[PDB]
Formats: C-alpha cells, structure tokens, sequence
C-alpha cells in the first residue's frame, strides 16, 4: 500500500512511501515482515536538496546501526530484516522535496 | 490474497491487492489482468525475478494485452511498475520446458 504519514511501523508485502507533507520536520518509518524474511528496501532515483534534507537507512530501530545518508543516488539498494527503519529529516523552513521509498518481502514464492 | 499462478492464467484478477505466484509449474503460456475500481492505478512489484533468459520471459502492458508494453524482461530486483489508468496486464511466457521459475508479483490499488 501507499504510505503519506510522517514515520510509523508499517507491515506490508510491498509499501510505497511518499513525501510527507505535514509540519514534522524528521519521519522515521520501521518496517516489519514476517521475519522468516527478509525486506529489500529500493529508493531509486533520489534528488533531495543536499545539505537541507537526507533519507538515512538504519539496521534496526532508531539509535541502531546507521548503514548510509544521502540526498541523490540513482539506485539504492538495500537487504535488511525486519525492524529496519528508514528516516528523512529537513531543516525548518525547507519544503520537503518528492520522493519515493519502496519496500518488499523479499521472496520468490 | 495469494493467487497461485496456473489457476488464474486468462482471468481477470480483482483484488484489492494481493501476490501473484508464478510456480515452479507454470503453463507455456500465461495471462493475469488486474482490474481496480475506475478511480484507481494499479501499482506492481516483483521483488526477485531470475528466470532462464533465452527460453522465459514476463512482459507487463499498461492496460489490457493491446495496451502499451513495459518491455519484456528476465531478470531483476525490486522491479516497479505503474499502470495509467485501472488496468494491468502480465504475461508470462516460455518457449519450450515442462519446468517454471518460480517468482512473485505483489500488487495494490493505487487511489491518488
């Protein structure tokens, strides 16, 4: 399904995340599968405004291992396990720009 | 819900959203098209797609089988696709084999 809220724990097959709109500066999403699984994690083609805004891919919660931050980037890709949670932050003041994170349960049957 | 592939080739799909299982014993030749409320875009991915390039393939149209292809493809990861109106149409296809390669499509309604 699409998603629009400023973070949360999600559980989907395949998730849509798009540019949260509202007043919160930072948005954590941590995402969640069946742990039999693991989730690929896509953020293709990527174009924020560097040094006012970043996407941060975590090995776990909050606080745990950050594994990258980044503003552009034609393909990021990423494997983790359930848990994992993706963060965006902007300054205040700066609109958030478009962009479009996709996770999946990484499984061929 | 969870479709199992060899059923439902030829049949229109009207889930919400669900999975596609493509089976290790897939038809020669095999059709899926998803149908969603009018206000609605189809959105589809497959996660992992390692098929035997030369002898499958899996081809997506926007639309119904005369809308426009996608492109045929073989291979891949976390393979996105968009539809522009309420309709999608996958087609799995192998020339030759008793045996599939087995593959998910993961798929939802879309509403903006």
């Amino acid at each position: 399904l699409d998603y629009h809220a400023c973070g949360g724990r999600l559980t989907d097959d395949y998730g849509t995340i798009f540019t949260y709109k509202g007043p919160k500066t930072e948005c954590v999403w941590t995402l969640q599968v069946d742990p039999k699984y693991k989730l690929l994690v896509s953020i293709p083609t990527l174009n924020l405004t560097c040094g006012k805004e970043y996407v941060e891919v975590l090995e776990g919660a909050p606080g745990s291992k950050s594994l990258g931050k980044f503003c552009e980037g034609l393909s990021i890709l990423n494997r983790g396990s359930s848990g994992m949670t993706v963060k965006y932050k902007r300054d205040s003041g700066h609109p958030a720009s478009p962009y479009e994170i996709i996770f999946l349960r990484d499984s061929q049957g | 819900a969870r479709i199992n592939g060899p059923d439902e080739c030829g049949r229109v799909i009207k889930d919400t959203s669900g999975s596609i299982s493509n089976t290790d014993r897939q038809k020669n030749l095999c059709t899926w098209t998803i149908l969603m409320k009018p206000d609605q875009k189809v959105r589809m991915a497959i996660p992992y797609l390692n098929l035997a390039c030369g002898k499958e393939y899996v081809e997506v149209f926007d639309g119904l089988l005369s809308g426009p292809s996608y492109g045929k493809l073989c291979a891949g990861a976390a393979i996105v696709f968009l539809s522009t109106a309420n309709t999608m149409t996958i087609k799995y296809n192998r020339i030759s084999g008793n045996s599939s390669s087995p593959f998910l499509i993961y798929f939802y309604g879309s509403s903006p």
